[PDB]
DNA sequence: ATCAATATCCACCTGCAGATACTACCAAAAGTGTATTTGGAAACTGCTCCATCAAAAGGCATGTTCAGCTGATTCAGCTGAACATGCCTTTTGATGGAGCAGTTTCCAAATACACTTTTGGTAGTATCTGCAGGTGGATATTGAT
DNA sequence: ATCAATATCCACCTGCAGATACTACCAAAAGTGTATTTGGAAACTGCTCCATCAAAAGGCATGTTCAGCTGAATCAGCTGAACATGCCTTTTGATGGAGCAGTTTCCAAATACACTTTTGGTAGTATCTGCAGGTGGATATTGAT
């Protein structure tokens, strides 16, 4: 027996979002695409944050990526902080940004 | 006798805190807030650490974004010192009032 | 002992194709989690209205794409549709 | 129970130094002295909305104990969605 | 040809008890049946997800009034209450 | 055969509201009084908004209601306009309000 | 006497918005950057009709197809059915 | 000859145009700029009268509303005149930047 | 202060756009009845994890000093409001046809069900490893001079 | 610019919390195969209602003038940052026990169909009137003197 996530090339388990769909109380009908869509999507975005997440880890000279690097990749990626604009990444913090006129001198 | 310049240490505590992420408000009073607030709704109420530990990353979030927003209006006003009309104008803006 | 899911060995998975190098906090894996829960209620969500509004009873991958069309912003909804789409694609052939 | 002391006041251990620190997240440089009475007030009216509404799904659920998720889809509820503490 | 179902006939009732020598112009009655929906639309929504926190599958009248609760302001809170419990009070109480 | 709105007292369709309920796919099962309360929630607010647009009519000397009626209502009214917070009635108009440091000096 | 669309929001109707508004000094500058914003706002709420056309497969966007789009940029509006 | 001071006809005006409730954009140059957004989106799209009606709408509310907010904040700045940076400090704040 | 130009108010008038009442219908709710399926309260008990308290660790309050920021004052000059109308762009209504919407239809794909395999969680005991926070010790940044 | 007070920055460094490892089992997933229902695409088609345009409408682009507003410049007062000083309060690690949550037994209530009745929505018809405009004539506001 072959699993779906590969019958579909998916990491992410097309069995569970195909469940989790139905249990949602979404529609009457849950098309057989309809899991294997959502779940390609969904291990894309995250295979996308990760790659970013990785980075600030890197960066940072770090091997285990942190809430801080999550956040530092949302952050500082136009798209993904418009897709997070209304979430708070816990133990996150803020990107450095000060305001010129606060700066010294002239 | 050495001084540091008014604004100096300011901008070396920007810099410190935007570096960091650990929370700023100290836990047990933050802890008392909740508390006495809940209470005011219902009394004999229990919370769960991770539930006052939820309820300070999201006030703590809140608060700091909104320091920003602040001072974002205070220099519109052509100032470098928040004051309670900056909080004001960024809530009611915020559509928060 | 109730038994609860999440995405963590998955996300995992793929953290270790990006970054095979790389590990992640169990904090960081909390948020990775939420994320894809919260994603998946934004998407199905859509879906579920998008078929109401049609007189629809059943969410096929074509109204989880106009779902990812309207929820995710220029480039990444480009890039999740393709994703999709081959995805189904790779699916219908193989049985 | 033998004894539970009372709570009032609370709102002043929301300390001048630790609304400072918040600021200088925030990235403020300059702060008047009205500001910390001020923050106060506003961090109150929060608390006092995603608590009502903790506590609303804390009752509903028929608990004594607030939990995380109760706070979290308090947090939902008002578009101040929060990663990192539960589903 | 096929039907539209609307709240106009009912919302027009309740004006006649409210204010039995004002009518309404058909845009305002077009503005009264989108609110009515609105809010369904959000008591429900509610509804909706209380029942899935708790694990149950029924929405009871318990649900809609957390739910009023969770949306409604105060003394419209207050009254919205009164008005669902006094509604499932005298339904009930009669054979 | 008696109508389960008469039955609670009220305008607005409980039969109705409990068929809308169960095709909503809000969650398995419908209780049977939930639609009971939810329809009198729904008549309560439509005669709330009602009372102070048709004030709002007599206020500008009329008889029908119109939308920039049901705005006057609403806007004018702190706990309906905080329900409506994010909502736009269609031809409703604004509040008659100028900030106090724009008026002539006199 | 050709003329670009946008500056078919002209300044005599920006001005009105403004004073509806209740703006009673505007700078010149205003009316180009109230255009560009203009052009933002239907931008964001004409792509999710459109959206919504293409899912009905139609070649006409109907009112709920913006009433729609404009629930979920959360710009709700009374008063075209929904 | 008669000649109103500055200030005195846009007073006139705030009053009058909250008054009313009429759409303050002519219809046509509106509706092509709407046809013209969503050719960039789909090729030969036909505009419901009453959508077109919807999305007018819902431009001159929020463009009212941005106006109000933007006008607070040229106030803040103990200015009367509305100026682009005003826009933009509503805006950013908002969220929508 | 008066004075005249004109904006604004209000009482009265009325055709007609848009509201409303009136009829016969029929598909389609909503209700009534009986057979069935189940969801969740109840009562009981494991056991997680919360309140609470004691020691031990560190940021808080407070007074003083004065740096430089805010806010007032003044002022010049630039810049946006006011003005009048025929020019041209929009509004209004008239009429072709695009396409949306209603109808019938049939099969590819939805659900249901039923044994059969897989597997994702945990649980109990184990070892592995990234990094926090201590150390000193070499390299800026800042502000007095 | 130069000297000195101190923040800042690495870089290695040893403890250990938190992560990683695997071994055992196991309930609940996910799979597979087959019998059974149907959602919606498809195809045809009628009749709205939409793009178009001709004539009717009436708003705005224009360019001159200067009222008054913005922004620069100047400076007096005093507020808020910096810092030193003296210790209170929080943090952190540890132990009985409330209430949450895991499991089981049991029924009031909710679902499934069918059949009987009704209600709301349309439609085609004429039936009705609130109030948007137009008017006239008094009065208030504004701006000039
Ligand atoms: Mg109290």
């Amino acid at each position: 027996a072959k699993t779906r996530s590969s019958r579909a090339g998916l990491q992410f388990p097309v069995g569970r979002v195909h469940r989790l769909l139905r249990k949602g109380n979404y529609a009457e009908r849950v098309g057989a695409g309809a899991p294997v869509y959502l779940a390609a999507v969904l291990e894309y975005l995250t295979a996308e944050i990760l790659e970013l997440a990785g980075n600030a880890a890197r960066d940072n000279k770090k091997t285990r990526i942190i809430p801080r690097h999550l956040q530092l990749a949302v952050r500082n990626d136009e798209e993904l902080n418009k897709l997070l604009g209304r979430v708070t990444i816990a133990q996150g913090g803020v990107l450095p940004n000060i305001q010129s006129v606060l700066l010294p001198k002239k | 006798p050495h001084r540091y310049r008014p604004g100096t240490v300011a901008l070396r505590e920007i810099r410190r805190y935007q570096k960091s992420t650990e929370l700023l408000i100290r836990k047990l009073p933050f802890q008392r807030l909740v508390r006495e607030i809940a209470q005011d709704f219902k009394t004999d109420l229990r919370f769960q650490s991770s539930a006052v530990m939820a309820l300070q990353e999201a006030s703590e979030a809140y608060l700091v974004a909104l320091f920003e927003d602040t001072n974002l209006c205070a220099i519109h006003a052509k100032r470098v010192t928040i004051m309670p009309k900056d909080i004001q104008l960024a809530r009611r803006i915020r559509g928060e009032r | 002992k109730t038994r609860k899911e999440s995405y963590a060995i998955y996300v995992y998975k793929v953290l270790k194709q990006v970054h095979p190098d790389t590990g992640i906090s169990s904090k960081a894996m909390s948020i990775m989690n939420s994320f894809v829960n919260d994603v998946f209620e934004r998407i199905a969500g859509e879906a579920s209205r998008l078929a109401h509004y049609n007189k629809r009873s059943t969410i096929t991958s074509r109204e989880i794409q106009t779902a990812v069309r309207l929820l995710l912003p220029g480039e990444l909804a480009k890039h999740a549709v393709s994703e999709g789409t081959k995805a189904v694609t790779k699916y219908t052939s193989a049985k | 129970k033998r004894h539970r002391k009372v709570l009032r006041d609370n709102i002043q251990g929301i300390t001048k130094p630790a609304i400072r620190r918040l600021a200088r997240r925030g990235g403020v440089k300059r702060i008047s002295g009205l500001i910390y009475e001020e923050t106060r007030g506003v961090l109150k009216v929060f608390l006092e909305n995603v608590i009502r509404d903790a506590v609303t799904y804390t009752e509903h659920a028929k608990r004594k104990t607030v939990t995380a998720m109760d706070v979290v889809y308090a947090l939902k509820r008002q578009g101040r969605t929060l990663y990192g503490f539960g589903g």
